[PDB]
This record gives structure tokens, C-alpha cells and sequence, in this order.
């Protein structure tokens, strides 16, 4: 899946 | 309570040190006994709350997928078995999680910064069970989440200023909500772009240090806003 | 056992599912105990076992260095208490693959590339406990690494081909055991270097394919041999 | 620590 930006870690 | 023999102070050092050796389930684990002594945490220890939480269910929420991806593909029950395995220990760190917001850090939250930050958390929290739901729960769980970002927002915007960066950080996560879990791209839209313009105004009156924060989390809402339009 | 009520096959393919999902934790668990129904392990799933354990161990070990590095800065209990806890659990890692090494998968691998194999991976998980051996048992530990390295080797040479990749790993496994824990440098470039050459006298016996996989492991040994002169 | 090259996947 394509992720959006959240908040803090890109720990996914 | 595992950690219930630990000082607070020993469990905040351990949670450091954790993050050091990138063993986040230990961190997560240290910070939620630092929260079972009661007291209220700092803006640092909220800090190491979320990022050993973030880093968990992260790692979940990308296993959850590879497992849902593969399932869908293949539609033996092992898929099935094994994503649902993934799945449930995912909701069981979120339920924690909402859990220690609940019992009790949100109805002690006085400050604006405090009290947002954890009903930012707690919207996210719901929001990655929205990411997972399929059942007869799915919309109360989605209006869960909702209901918690606006109540931050309501706050954060009367009590912080725009380009506060956890205002700005809520105003991401919620933006990313509405697209996605809500599926109101429009509404995420016009979040994520009013967000960014008052912030940009709001610039000139910050330190060279706080100018720095701001503008991380508003290329965040330009990076979403770039893919959405 | 926890997966005593789950088929093998069912085990296999979740293995895989998790090395898939980098659910290396689980990936080591469905092994145990796919190991614990009794049966010798394929070509494949001794590859499932040993990659499932390594990302496991290596993890741990990263972790250890991190610590171990830190509390020797800091030369509060913290620091040493938490290196304990992570070098414990280390260690419990090590207890287990042995477990399963000795409990048993050794004294049933007859063909020398199940042997060696088997063989290599006790060589290799005494090693991981040699390196945070600090007390009266470091010398056996280390004795327990060789000997282990020692048979696989003695194996290796009289029933593999000089390019077999499993040969070569172990030679390079042994080659490092040499230089850092039995304090033998000039040992570990003389086996890394010989094994290299051997190597490559044998290349021109090889399909593509199998060329290939054994050049892989010879800049392996190369790696080190640079480090090393 | 400088970590030498071993076997299988550069884990640690
Ligand atoms: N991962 C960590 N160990 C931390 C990250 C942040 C953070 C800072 C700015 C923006 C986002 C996160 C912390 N907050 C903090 C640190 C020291 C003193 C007061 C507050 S701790
Ligand atoms: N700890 C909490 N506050 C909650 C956890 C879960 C949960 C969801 C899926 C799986 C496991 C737990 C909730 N579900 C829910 C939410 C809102 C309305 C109706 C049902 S609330
Ligand atoms: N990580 C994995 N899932 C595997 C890696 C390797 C491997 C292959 C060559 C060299 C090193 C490892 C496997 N061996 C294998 C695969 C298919 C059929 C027979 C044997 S499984
Ligand atoms: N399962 C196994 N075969 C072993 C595990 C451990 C162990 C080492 C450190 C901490 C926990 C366990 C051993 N120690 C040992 C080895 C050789 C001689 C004397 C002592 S043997
Ligand atoms: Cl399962
Ligand atoms: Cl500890
Ligand atoms: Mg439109
Ligand atoms: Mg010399």
C-alpha cells in the first residue's frame, strides 16, 4: 500500500 | 505490572538506553511501567511513550500488510491464520496503549500541550484499529478516532499557536484520517493546505531552532498534499 | 510446544509467510517447531531455521554491543542491569538453537551437507555465547566453538568440493572465530586465504548458477583478508 | 565494534 506522512517514526 | 518493582526514574533510563539499542518493544515496556507510577509525564517522557509505541505497532501495521497483500492474492487457511495472528497482537498493543491514555494520562492532561498530545495519540491509535477493522465495530471505531482528533484540534487551535508542532503533527495525522479511513480526500485536502498556509505565516515570530520543528512537519503536509493533488 | 497442535507443513509455510513479513521472532518460533515434530529438516527448511535464528540473534547482539559499549563509558546499576537482561536473553537464544542442534538434528544428519551444516550452526551459536563469556566457563565455551567448527571442517573437506557455498561459509565463520575469539589472526588469514584459493581453482567445474553462489562467498572471505593484511 | 563478514544475513 501506498503510505502517507504522518507524525514521528516511518517505523511501517 | 512487570516493572511495578522498578524505580520511575530506572525505567525512564532504561527506556533511553532501549531506544539506543533500538529494542523498542523493551522501551514500550519500560514507558508504560514509567506511566503505572501515576504521575504525570513530562514533555520528554511523552515523548519516549510514543516513539516505543510508534516503533511497535509500526512494525506490525507493515506486517499486517505484506500478510493482507498475500491473503488477497491467494483469494489452505495458514494465510488467513497467520495474518489474523499479526492482526490481534497488533490490537492488543493499540488496546494497551488506549488503555495507559485512558487510565489515566488524558483526564490529568491540564496543559494544551500535554492534553493534545495524547488525544493526537489517541486518534491514532484508534485510527490503526480502523486500518484493520472489517466487522459490525468498524464505524464507531473510526468515530472514535475522529472524535479524539477534534477534540485536540479544538484545543490546540484555541490554546496553541499554528506552526506549534504538535499542532501541526495532528493536523497531519488527522488530514492522512480523512483521506483515507474517512474517505473525505477533500476534507484532508483543505486540512493539510490551511495548515501549511497559517503555519508559513506564523514563521517570522520563531527562533532559528523552533523554525527548524515547523518546517520538518509542514514538508510532511506538502509531501502528502503533493501525492493528493 | 506452543505449535505442537499445528501440522508441519502449516508450520513450513508460516515460516515463510513471516520471513516474508520480516516476523523473524515468529519465523524462529514456527521452526522450533517444525524441528520439534521429529522429522530431518530439507535443504530449505535447514536454510528457514538458520536464517530465522540469525536475524533473531543478530538483533539481540547488535543490541548487546550498544550496551556493553555504554556501560563501559560509564566505567547507577541501570546500564549494566539492562546490558544483563539483553545478554540473558542472548543467551537463551543460543541455549535454544543448541537445544534443538543436540535434541536432534545433529545425531540424525547423516549426508555431509546436513552434518556440516548442523555442525557450523553449533560452531556459530557458541561463538555468539564466547563473545559475552566473561566467567570461568569462557575457555569451554570457546573449546565447544572450535571443536564444533573443527568436525564440520574435518567433514567439509573429505565430502564437499572446495566451492561448496556451505564448505566456504563455515571456513569463513571459522576464519573469524580464529581472528576475534580463539586470538588467532595469523590462523584466520591462513584458512580465509587457502579456502579462497582452493576456491577458485574450482570455479571452472562450476554451471553459472553454482558459480555464482560460491563467488558470493569468496568476496566474503575477501572482505576480511582486506581487513585483515 | 568492527563486526568481520560471516554467513547469512548481516543481522546484528
Ligand atoms: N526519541 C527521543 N528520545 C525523543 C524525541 C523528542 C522529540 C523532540 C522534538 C520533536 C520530536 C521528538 C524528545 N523530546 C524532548 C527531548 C529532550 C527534552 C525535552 C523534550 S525525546
Ligand atoms: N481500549 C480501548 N479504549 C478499545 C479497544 C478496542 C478494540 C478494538 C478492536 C480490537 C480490540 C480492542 C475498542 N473497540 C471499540 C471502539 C469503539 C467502539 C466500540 C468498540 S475500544
Ligand atoms: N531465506 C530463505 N527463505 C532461503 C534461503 C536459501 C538459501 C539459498 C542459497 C543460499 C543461501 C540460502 C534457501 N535454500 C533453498 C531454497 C529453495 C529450495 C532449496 C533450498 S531458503
Ligand atoms: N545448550 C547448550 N549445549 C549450552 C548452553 C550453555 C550456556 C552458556 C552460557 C549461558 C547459558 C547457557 C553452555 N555453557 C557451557 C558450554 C560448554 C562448557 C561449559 C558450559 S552449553
Ligand atoms: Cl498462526
Ligand atoms: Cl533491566
Ligand atoms: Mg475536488
Ligand atoms: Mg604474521
Amino acid at each position: 500500500k501506498l503510505m502517507f506522512k504522518t507524525e514521528g517514526p516511518d517505523s511501517d | 505490572g512487570a516493572m511495578g518493582s522498578m524505580e520511575r526514574a530506572s525505567l525512564i533510563q532504561k527506556a533511553k538506553l532501549a531506544e539506543q539499542a533500538e529494542r523498542y518493544e523493551d522501551m514500550a515496556a519500560f514507558m508504560k511501567g514509567a506511566v503505572e507510577k501515576g504521575e504525570e509525564l513530562s514533555c520528554e517522557e511523552r515523548n519516549l511513550l510514543s516513539v516505543a509505541y510508534k516503533n511497535v505497532v509500526g512494525g506490525q501495521r507493515a506486517a499486517w500488510r505484506v500478510l493482507s497483500s498475500i491473503e488477497q492474492k491467494s483469494n489452505g487457511p495458514e494465510v488467513r491464520e497467520y495474518r489474523e495472528k499479526v492482526e490481534t497482537e497488533l490490537q492488543g498493543v493499540c488496546d494497551t496503549v488506549l488503555g495507559l491514555l485512558d487510565s489515566h494520562l488524558i483526564k490529568e492532561a491540564g496543559d494544551a500541550e500535554s492534553r493534545v498530545f495524547y488525544l493526537k495519540m489517541k486518534g491514532d491509535y484508534y485510527r490503526y484499529l480502523a486500518e484493520v477493522a472489517t466487522g459490525d465495530d468498524k464505524k464507531r471505531i473510526i468515530d472514535s478516532a475522529r472524535s479524539a482528533y477534534q477534540e485536540a484540534m479544538d484545543i490546540s487551535k484555541k490554546e496553541m499557536p499554528p506552526t506549534n508542532p504538535i499542532r501541526l503533527g495532528l493536523a497531519l495525522n488527522f488530514s492522512v484520517f480523512h483521506y483515507e479511513i474517512a474517505n473525505s480526500p477533500e476534507e484532508a485536502i483543505s486540512l493539510a493546505k490551511t495548515t501549511f498556509d497559517e503555519a508559513m505565516a506564523d514563521l517570522h515570530t520563531l527562533s532559528e531552532d523552533s523554525y527548524k520543528d515547523s518546517t520538518l512537519i509542514m514538508q510532511l503536509l506538502r509531501d502528502n498534499l503533493t501525492l493528493w493533488t
